[PDB]
């Protein structure tokens, strides 16, 4: 969506396009988490969890959130009119947004009627999580996964909301800020364009605000520089070097 | 970097 | 509006400004044009009609044409952007373009139950312009009414539709074609959102073809030439200078 | 003109 003055038909065809480089890249097919979530841990499981070292949970973390991050990347590059901006741009966009996305993608993984995650291949709860020492940023992260719950969005929803998390003409250090306002303008054309056609602009307005994501991710790298200062080896021994570049 | 070469 | 980029809100907003300024110029009342069908000339006032001069008969069309053609100039003035606009350009669009919205809007005043148009006070089919000499052109504009007819168009379909027919960034002899663009392009983002709001997108594929209106206005030009050729000294003395002005 | 004159 690179060119101006999008034709109804081509704001057509990139609410398809941005739908299916979603698809190709979803990580988890919503069916296979939605089966699973009779998958539960246990209580021994749990207090397993609990029992673990600090750092082997973060190391944890970090390798899944660089996969889901791998995922990300390569919905960015299967996405409309991105490889088509310059590298510059492609590198800014992804470091401020990648994190973005994976949160908000985050939210289909997340059981309101239980309130609990989908983790290694089970379902749990916030508990699950006390060995990271950052209690705080758990809660507010299952309370964002919750509000996203809330909004009942569809599987195209998401591709054509997370495509626009990405598509950030604001970011600071794009060099062709131009070509990205009008790819970001036709992807907003198309989001529009699809809630309209299923009766659903009123999500519009109840969408994270301007800040809230950026918060989460601030506070992301605030707890493992925290981490990182008691375990200053680990990091740069054990975890993804991705996640190092994107986050240390 | 790591994300360069991601993507080419 | 000619700002680039505009926002949902922004682009409800010009729904809203178009329909206000059609509902401002529409010349007559829809109601009274719709309760006024079954009052149909009779018989010997269509013979009336029929037996006068062709001079008389042109000069009355042409009056009536320009009386239609001062409200859609009154409407090209209350019209989001159109002021903005160069002032050549603003005399490019309405002497191109004056015209083809009177024939749109007179769809309004077209029954295509019994094939008549309001006329004078009361209904009459296209035999009661017999003495203009144009019967090829006539049966033409009654076709072409017919066709919008069958589109059963709401008076907010009329005023969006019009605007894009006056917003024509294709008009030969525009200096500043870039800003007709972006406001056309504007005017066509109300028009669709409107239309897919109200599950109506499916009339965009059955609006009149590309060159007929041009057709329609060319055949005007022409037939109108072959008057004044045979009555010269009728056009100067007795119809509208607008009306000279635009078409001779 | 006159479209001059009805639009100033
Ligand atoms: C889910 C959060 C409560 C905890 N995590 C994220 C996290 C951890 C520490 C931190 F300082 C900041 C964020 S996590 O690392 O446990 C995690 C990471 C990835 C992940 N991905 C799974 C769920 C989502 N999907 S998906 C994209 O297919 O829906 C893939 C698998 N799940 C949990
Ligand atoms: C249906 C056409 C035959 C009506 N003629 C137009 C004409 C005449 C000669 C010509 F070479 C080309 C076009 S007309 O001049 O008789 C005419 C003009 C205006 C007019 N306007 C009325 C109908 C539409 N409305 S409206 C805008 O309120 O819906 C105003 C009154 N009606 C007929």
């Amino acid at each position: 969506g690179s060119a101006p003055y999008a034709s109804l038909t081509e704001i057509e065809h990139l609410v398809q396009s941005v739908c299916k480089s979603y698809r190709e890249t979803c990580q988890l097919r919503l069916e296979d988490l939605l089966r699973q979530r009779s998958n539960i841990f246990s209580r021994e499981e749990v207090t397993g969890y609990q029992r673990k070292s600090m750092w082997e949970m973060w190391e944890r973390c970090a390798h899944h959130l660089t996969e889901a991050i791998q995922y990300v990347v390569e919905f960015a590059k299967r996405l409309s009119g991105f490889m088509e901006l310059c590298q510059n741009d492609q590198i800014v966009l992804l470091k401020a947004g990648a994190m973005e996305v994976v949160l908000v993608r985050m939210c289909r993984a997340y059981n309101a009627d239980n309130r609990t995650v989908f983790f290694e291949g089970k379902y749990g709860g916030m508990e699950l999580f006390r060995a990271l020492g950052c209690s705080e940023l758990i809660s507010s992260i299952f309370d964002f996964s919750h509000s996203l719950s809330a909004l009942h969005f569809s599987e195209d929803e998401i591709a054509l909301y997370t495509a626009l998390v990405l598509i950030n003409a604001h970011r600071p250090g794009l060099q062709e800020k131009r070509k990205v306002e009008q790819l970001q303008y036709n992807l907003e054309l198309a989001f529009h364009h699809h809630l309209c056609k299923t009766h659903r602009q009123s999500i519009l307005a109840k969408l994270p605000p301007k800040g809230k994501l950026r918060s989460l991710c601030s506070q992301h790298v605030e707890r493992l520089q925290i981490f990182q200062h008691l375990h200053p080896i680990v990091v740069q021994a054990a975890f993804p070097p991705l996640y190092k570049e994107l986050f240390s | 970097s790591l994300l360069k070469k991601l993507l080419d």
